[PDB]
RNA sequence: CUCUAACUAUAAAAAUCUCUCUUCUC
RNA sequence: AGGGGAUCGAAGAUGAUCAGAUACCGUCGUAGUCUUAACCAUAAACUAUGCCGACUAGGGAUCGGGUGGUGUUUUUCUUAUGACCCACUCGGCACCUUACGAGAAAUCAAAGUCUUUGGGUUCUGGGGGGAGUAUGGUCGCAAGGCUGAAACUUAAAGGAAUUG
C-alpha cells in the first residue's frame, strides 16, 4: 500500500482545521455521505478530516495517472473558488473553466471551446451540475469538491470538505495540486510545505484587490 | 432611435483590444485612425464606428468594464492575481498561537493521534431564534 | 345536449305514458 | 396481483367469468342468440331467391354524388323484402 | 471521392491514424463516436435501404410546411446495425442525413445458438425485448434455418444484422415503423446486455484505447 | 443541384435557383434551390448579385 | 386531464367542507377553494393622515386600522385581478408573488 | 396477507438485485426459501446466505454477486407431469443453453434438469436464471 | 460463446462493472473507467502502471459511485478505513 | 455574519354564415 | 303526516334588457330550506385511482403517541408537570426533487417491482349510436331506484399532446 510517508501529518491537518473544513457541513444531511463524525451540538456536522485527506491523497493518485496533462480539466462556477482553480491550472498542467461552463462544451465538438479530456474536478456538484451531466454524456470522471450537503449524482470520488468557507476550497485545491505535483515528481519530497503559500488559492473581491492596490499605490 | 447595431459595436471592440495605445479620448482623432488602421467601406459607418470607439474609450476611463479585454488590463489583472500576502493568515499566526475548537473536533484530532493544540469552548446548543 | 336534459325529456315521457297506462290499466 | 383468481381450485369462477365476459362480443351473441335465422332476412343463408316487386334508384351519400341503381325485391322463402343493388353499369335493363 | 476528414476528435484522430484496428476497441470501452467516418473506416461494407419516407406537416399561418422523415437502416449483415431517423426538408438531405445518424449509431449484436451449436452462430442468444412509444418487440431463438419470421422492416433489419433465424412477436400500435424499428434496435441491441452463464468469468480491465495511445491525440 | 454545384464551383459566394410552373403536377408549383447567401436589398443587390429570367416550353 | 394534481380544492383527506359566500357575486364556493385575502389597511389612507392629524384632539392618536377577510368566488378573482393565468411550469409555484415590499 | 411467503422472499431478491445492491434481508424465512435459495446456491446465481434464528420463524440475509437476472415464483403450483417440463422451460426460460425451472417433486426440491434426471416431477415452485 | 471444435465465436467479450458486476453495455453512455496510479516507496507514481476501476453508469446515476469506489479502493489497499463494512 | 411592515378601488348591448381540400422520389 | 315559519329562495307576480326574453340584472314571493316520526337510496357519492400483503429513493416539514437528552425558558425556595429545543421511532392526511422505473402521453414514489409477463382476492369493459331505451321481474304511496337487450345504423366516436 502506500508508504507511511503519505499519513496525515500534523502540519497538513492543522490547516486543513484552519481553514475551518471541518468546521461547516449543514444543519441537515444526506445519507450518501458516511463522512460525517460527531454531529455538534450546534446542529453543525463536523467532517472527519483524516477522511478528506484520505480522499485528497486518492484524488492525486488518481490524476497523476493521467499520461498527458491537460486532460485533467477543471471546473468552478461559483465565485468562491474560481481563482484557485486557474491557480491550480498554472502549477499542474490542467486546464481551467472559470464563470461560466458555456454547456455543449463536452458533447458538442464545433465549439471552439469543445474540450475532450479524460478527467474533471468540479468545485461543488449543486452549481457545476452541468459540467456533470456534459461528463455522464461523455464518459467523464468526476471528481468533486462534495459537501456533507451536495448531491452526488454522477459524482465519483468525491472530497468532502466545505463550500461556504472562501478558505476550504483554496486549500483544498493547494493539497490537491501539492499532492499530484508530489506523485509527478516535479516536486523533489514531500516533506517540505513547498514554499508558495495557501492565501494564493484564496478568493479576491475586487473590492479588497482595489483596497490593496491603493494601499500600495501610497508610497 | 439610436442603438448602434451588432456591425459597429463589433468593431469598436475589436478595434480597442488591438489598438488601446493609440486610441484616444478625441473624436477626431480617432475617427482618423479609424479611417487609417481599418478599412470601412462607407464614411457614414466611419463616424458611427469612431463614437462608438470614443464612448467605450471613456468608459474604460472610468473604471473597467464588462466584455472588452486589452493586454495593459489583462497584465494589470494577472499582476493583481499574483498578489500572495507575505504574513502567514493560517497556522495560527493570530490569536497567539491558539485556535479555539469545541468537544467533537478535539475529539477529532484526538482520535487522529495527532498532537495539534486546541482550545476546547462550548457551542452553547441552543440555537438562534432568527 | 346534456345527458341531463336528455334524461329529462325521457322522463317527461315516461310521465306521459305513465299517466295514459293508469287511465288504461 | 390480477382481477382474476389464480388459486388452483378456482376453475369454476374462471370459466363462468369468461363465459359470462363471451357476450361483450358481437360474433359470439349473434352465433348463440341465433339472431341471424330469426331477425335477419336471411336464415343462415348466403344466397336467397325473390321477386322484384319495383324498380327504384337511392342517391348516395355527401361526399359521393350519384343514384346508384337497386331494386326492391320481395323474397320467396319467407316473405321479407329487402332492397338489392345490380352491379355494372349497363345491368339495370336487363332485370326486368 | 473527394474525402478529406480532418479528425476533430480524439477518437476520429487515433482512427485516422490507423491505431484503432477493429471497431470492438470503440465498442468495448463504451466510446463516444460523433464522426461517421470513423464508421465508414472500421467497417468498409455497410450496407443500407431507406425503410420508409414519411411526410410530416408543420401547421403555420401560411400554408403546411412539410418535412420529410427518413428511417434509415445500416449494417454489414455480420453482426452491427444502426438506426437512423433523420427530419429535412429535401427527401435527399433527408436520406443522407438518415445514413450519417445510423452510421453514428451502429451497435453490435450478439448473436448465439438455439442448441447444440454446431457451426457459427444462426440466432440470437436469449429472449429479448424492447419497447418504444407502445410498441413492443420480442424477438425469441428460433431453431437453425427458421427464416426470419418478422413484419418486412424487421425482417430486414435482422437481415442487416446477420440474424438468419428468428422468431418475433410484436404488440401495441406496430403500424408506426419508427416505433416498430426503435423497438426492435433496442431489443437487439439489448442482446449484449443480458448477463448469461457463458458470460460469468471477470476480465481484468483492459486499459482504454485513448489512455495507451494517448499521445497521438491532441493535436499540437 | 447541378447548376449551383457548378457555380460555387465556379468560386461564387452563393447562388439560388427558383423553378415555378407544373413541375410533375397539374396545379402550379414553385421550388427553390439555394446555397450560400445571398443578400436582397440595397445596390448591393445591384452590385454583387445578378441575376436572370427565362421561359421553357414543355408539352 | 388533470389541470391541477391538487385538483385546485386543497381538500386532500376530508371530502366535503362547509361553503363559503362570495363577497363580489355571492358564489355559495367551499372554504378552500374560497381564494381568501386579508386585507389589512388604515381607517384613514395617507391621502389624508396629515389633514386629520393637523385637525385632531388627542394628540398622536393610534390611528386605528381595520382588518378583513375577503372570501371571493373564483369567477370574480379572475375577473377582478386578485388572480391572474399563469404558465403550466408557474403553476408549480405557490409562494406569494415574491414580498411585495421589503 | 401472506399468502405465498417465497414469493415475498423472491420478489425481496429482485427488487434488491435490480437497484445493484448484493444482499436481502428476507423475513419469514421458511423451508421452501431455504431450498430454493440452496439451489440457487448449487447453480452459482446466488452468493452467501445466512439463517438467523429469531425463535419465531427466523430470518434470512442474502448476499448476492449480481450474477442473478430475475428470480420469480409461478404462485399456483401447478401439477406439472413429465411431459409439461419441457412447455413450462420454453414458456419461462430464455434460452436452451440455462436457465432452471425449480420444481418440488417428491424427491425434494429441485432444478428441473436434475428431477428430468432422476425421471421424476412434482409441482413447479419458480425459475431462476 | 464457443463453436463445438472449441473457438470463440463471440465479438468483443464485454466489460462488467467492478462494483455491481453488471456488464457495460457498448452505449452506455455514463459509464466511466477510473484509473489509480501506482505509488512506490517514495512516493513517485510509477508511470504507465496502476490498477483500473470499471465503474457502471447505472450506479453512478444512482449516486452510490464514489461509496462503491471507497469501498473498492479500499479492498485492494488504497485507502486506509475510509469506508466501514458496517453502517 | 445580523431583521416580521404597508394598503385599496370598474362588470351596458353584440344573433347568424355556403360551395371546395388537391402526388412527394435521390 | 305533526311542529314551527327569521333569512334565502323552484314555481308564480311583476319592473328592466332585447328583434323576441314568461332567461341572466331587480323587487315581492308560496312549496322548500329548520325540525319529530315514516319513506327515498340516487350525486362530477372523485383521489374519476377496490381491498389486504411484501419490497424499492433521496429532502424537509405537519398531526397523535412514546422514548432519550447533564438542553432552554419557565417558579412553587429547588425540583414535578406543562411549554419549547435537539435526536429517534410508530401510525396518518399530505408535500418537494428525480428517473434510475412505468406509461400513448398529461403524469405516477405509486399509475413501480408486467413480453425478464403468476402474492391473495372481489367488481367492471370489448368501436360509436340506438340506450341505461323497450320489455320482463323486483323495490317504492309517488318520484323513481336495481336488473337490463335487440332490430337497425355507422367508419369512426374518443384519449394525450405538438404547431397554427
Ligand atoms: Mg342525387
Ligand atoms: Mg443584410
Ligand atoms: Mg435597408
Ligand atoms: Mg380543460
Ligand atoms: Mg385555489
Ligand atoms: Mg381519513
Ligand atoms: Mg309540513
Ligand atoms: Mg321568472
Ligand atoms: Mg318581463
Ligand atoms: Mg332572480
Ligand atoms: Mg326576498
Ligand atoms: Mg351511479
Ligand atoms: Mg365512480
Ligand atoms: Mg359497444
Ligand atoms: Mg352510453
Ligand atoms: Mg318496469
Ligand atoms: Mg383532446
Ligand atoms: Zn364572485
Amino acid at each position: 500500500s502506500l508508504p507511511s510517508t503519505f499519513d496525515l501529518t500534523s502540519e497538513d491537518a492543522q490547516l486543513l482545521l484552519a481553514a475551518r473544513v471541518h468546521l461547516g457541513a449543514k444543519n441537515v444531511q444526506v445519507h450518501q455521505e458516511p463522512y460525517v463524525y460527531k454531529a455538534r451540538p450546534d446542529g453543525v456536522n463536523v467532517i472527519n478530516v483524516g477522511k478528506t485527506w484520505e480522499k485528497i491523497v486518492l484524488a492525486a493518485r488518481i490524476i497523476a495517472a493521467i499520461p498527458n496533462p491537460e486532460d485533467v480539466v477543471a471546473i468552478s462556477s461559483r465565485t468562491y473558488g474560481q481563482r484557485a482553480v486557474l491557480k491550480y491550472a498554472a502549477h499542474t498542467g490542467a486546464t481551467p473553466i472559470a464563470g461560466r461552463f458555456t454547456p455543449g462544451s463536452f458533447t458538442n465538438y464545433i465549439t471552439r471551446s469543445f474540450k475532450e479530456p479524460r478527467l474533471v474536478i468540479v468545485t461543488d456538484p449543486r452549481s457545476d451540475a452541468q459540467a456533470i451531466k456534459e461528463s455522464s454524456y461523455v464518459n467523464i470522471p468526476v471528481i468533486a469538491l462534495t459537501d456533507l450537503d451536495s448531491p452526488s449524482e454522477y459524482v465519483d470520488v468525491a472530497i468532502p470538505c466545505n463550500n461556504r468557507g472562501k478558505h476550504s476550497i483554496g486549500l483544498i485545491w493547494y493539497l490537491l495540486a501539492r499532492e499530484v505535483l508530489r506523485l509527478r515528481g516535479a516536486l523533489p519530497d514531500r516533506t517540505q510545505p513547498w514554499a508558495i503559500m495557501p492565501d494564493l488559492y484564496f478568493y479576491r473581491n475586487p473590492e479588497e484587490i482595489e483596497q490593496q492596490t491603493a494601499e500600495e499605490e501610497a508610497v | 432611435g439610436r442603438v448602434r447595431t451588432k456591425t459597429v459595436k463589433r468593431a469598436s471592440k475589436a478595434l480597442i483590444e488591438k489598438y488601446y495605445p493609440k486610441l484616444t479620448m478625441d473624436f477626431q482623432t480617432n475617427k482618423r485612425l479609424c479611417d487609417e488602421i481599418a478599412t470601412i467601406q462607407s464614411k457614414r459607418l466611419r463616424n458611427k464606428i469612431a463614437g462608438y470607439t470614443t464612448h467605450l474609450m471613456k468608459r474604460i476611463q472610468k473604471g473597467p468594464v464588462r466584455g472588452i479585454s486589452f493586454k495593459l488590463q489583462e497584465e494589470e489583472r494577472e499582476r493583481k492575481d499574483q498578489y500572495v500576502p507575505d504574513v502567514s493568515a493560517l497556522d495560527l499566526s493570530h490569536s497567539n498561537d491558539v485556535l479555539n475548537v469545541d468537544t467533537q473536533t478535539a475529539e477529532l484530532v484526538n482520535s487522529l493521534g495527532l498532537k495539534l493544540p486546541l482550545s476546547v469552548s462550548s457551542v452553547s446548543a441552543v440555537r438562534d431564534r432568527r | 345536449m346534456r345527458a341531463k336534459w336528455r334524461k329529462k325529456r325521457t322522463r317527461r315521457l315516461k310521465r306521459k305514458r305513465r299517466k295514459v297506462r293508469a287511465r288504461s290499466k | 396481483g390480477k382481477g382474476k383468481p389464480r388459486g388452483l381450485n378456482s376453475a369454476r369462477k374462471l370459466r363462468v367469468h369468461r363465459r359470462n365476459n363471451r357476450w361483450a362480443e358481437t360474433t359470439y351473441k349473434k352465433r348463440l342468440l341465433g339472431t341471424a335465422f330469426k331477425s335477419s332476412p336471411f336464415g343462415g343463408s348466403s344466397h336467397a331467391k325473390g321477386i322484384v316487386l319495383e324498380k327504384i334508384g337511392i342517391e348516395s351519400k355527401q361526399p359521393n354524388s350519384a343514384i346508384r341503381k337497386c331494386v326492391r325485391v320481395q323474397l320467396i322463402k319467407n316473405g321479407k323484402k329487402v332492397t338489392a343493388f345490380v352491379p355494372n353499369d349497363g345491368c339495370l335493363n336487363f332485370v326486368d | 471521392e473527394e474525402k478529406g476528414w480532418v479528425p476533430v476528435t480524439k477518437l476520429g484522430r487515433l482512427v485516422k491514424a490507423g491505431k484503432i484496428s477493429s471497431i470492438e476497441e470503440i465498442f468495448l470501452h463504451s466510446l463516444p463516436v460523433k464522426e461517421f467516418q470513423i464508421i465508414d473506416q472500421l467497417l468498409p461494407n455497410l450496407k443500407d435501404e431507406v425503410m420508409n419516407i414519411k411526410p410530416v406537416q408543420k401547421q403555420t399561418r401560411a400554408g403546411q410546411r412539410t418535412r420529410f422523415k427518413a428511417v434509415v437502416v445500416v449494417g454489414d449483415s455480420n453482426g452491427h446495425v444502426g438506426l437512423g431517423i433523420k427530419t429535412a426538408k429535401e427527401v435527399a438531405g433527408a436520406i443522407r442525413a438518415g445514413i450519417i445518424i445510423a452510421k453514428l449509431s451502429v451497435i453490435p449484436i450478439r448473436r448465439g445458438y438455439w442448441g447444440t451449436n454446431l457451426g457459427q452462430p444462426h440466432s440470437l442468444a436469449t429472449k429479448t425485448s424492447g419497447k418504444c412509444g407502445s410498441v413492443s418487440v420480442r424477438l425469441i431463438p428460433a431453431p437453425r434455418g427458421s427464416g426470419i419470421v418478422a413484419s418486412p422492416a424487421v425482417k430486414k433489419l435482422m437481415q442487416l444484422a446477420g440474424v438468419e433465424d428468428v422468431y418475433t412477436s410484436s404488440t401495441g400500435s406496430t403500424r408506426t415503423l419508427e416505433n416498430t424499428l426503435k423497438a426492435a434496435f433496442v431489443a437487439i441491441g439489448n442482446t449484449y446486455g443480458f448477463l448469461t452463464p457463458n458470460l460469468w468469468e471477470v476480465q481484468a480491465l483492459t486499459p482504454s484505447p485513448m489512455d495507451v495511445y494517448a499521445d497521438y491525440a491532441t493535436a499540437s | 443541384y447541378g447548376v449551383v454545384r457548378y457555380v460555387m464551383e465556379s468560386g461564387a459566394k452563393g447562388c439560388e435557383v427558383v423553378i415555378s410552373g407544373k413541375l410533375r403536377a397539374a396545379r402550379a408549383k414553385s421550388m427553390k434551390f439555394a446555397d450560400g447567401f445571398l443578400i436582397h436589398s440595397g445596390q448591393p443587390v445591384n452590385d454583387f448579385i445578378e441575376t436572370a429570367t427565362r421561359h421553357v416550353l414543355l408539352r | 386531464p388533470k389541470k391541477r394534481a391538487s385538483n385546485g380544492r386543497n381538500k386532500k383527506g376530508r371530502g366535503h367542507v362547509k361553503p363559503v359566500r362570495c363577497v363580489n357575486c355571492s358564489r355559495s364556493v367551499p372554504k378552500d377553494k374560497a381564494i381568501k385575502r386579508m386585507a389589512i389597511r388604515n381607517i384613514v389612507e395617507a391621502a389624508a393622515i396629515r389633514d386629520l392629524s393637523e385637525a385632531s384632539v388627542y394628540a398622536e392618536y393610534a390611528l386605528p386600522k381595520t382588518y378583513n377577510k375577503l372570501h371571493y368566488c373564483i369567477s370574480c378573482a379572475i375577473h377582478a385581478r386578485i388572480v391572474r393565468v399563469r404558465s403550466r411550469t408557474d403553476r408549480r409555484i405557490r409562494a406569494p408573488p415574491q414580498r411585495p415590499r421589503f | 396477507t401472506r399468502t405465498s411467503v417465497l414469493a415475498d422472499a423472491l420478489n425481496a431478491i429482485n427488487n434488491a438485485e435490480k437497484t445493484g445492491k448484493r444482499q436481502v434481508l428476507i423475513r419469514p424465512s421458511s423451508k421452501v426459501i431455504i431450498k430454493f435459495l440452496q439451489v440457487m446456491q448449487k447453480h452459482g446465481y446466488i452468493g452467501e446466505f445466512e439463517y438467523i434464528d429469531d425463535h419465531r420463524s427466523g430470518k434470512i440475509v442474502v448476499q448476492l454477486n449480481g450474477r442473478l437476472n430475475k428470480c420469480g415464483v409461478i404462485s399456483p403450483r401447478f401439477n406439472v407431469k413429465i411431459a409439461d417440463v419441457e412447455k413450462w422451460t420454453a414458456n419461462l426460460l430464455p434460452a436452451r443453453q440455462f436457465g432452471y425451472v425449480i420444481l418440488t417433486t417428491s424427491a425434494g426440491i429441485m432444478d428441473h434438469e436434475e428431477a428430468h434426471r432422476k425421471h421424476v416431477s412434482g409441482k413447479i415452485l419458480g425459475f431462476v436464471y | 460463446m464457443e463453436n463445438d471444435k472449441g473457438q470463440l465465436v463471440e465479438l468483443y467479450v464485454p466489460r462488467k462493472c467492478s462494483a455491481t458486476n453488471r456488464i457495460i453495455k457498448a452505449k452506455d453512455h455514463s459509464s466511466v473507467q477510473i484509473n489509480i496510479a501506482q505509488v512506490d516507496e517514495e512516493g513517485r507514481a510509477i508511470p504507465g502502471e496502476y490498477v483500473t476501476y470499471a465503474l457502471s453508469g447505472y450506479i453512478r446515476a444512482r449516486g452510490e459511485a464514489d461509496d462503491s469506489l471507497n469501498r473498492l479502493a479500499q479492498q485492494d489497499g488504497l485507502l486506509k478505513n475510509v469506508w466501514s463494512y458496517s453502517r
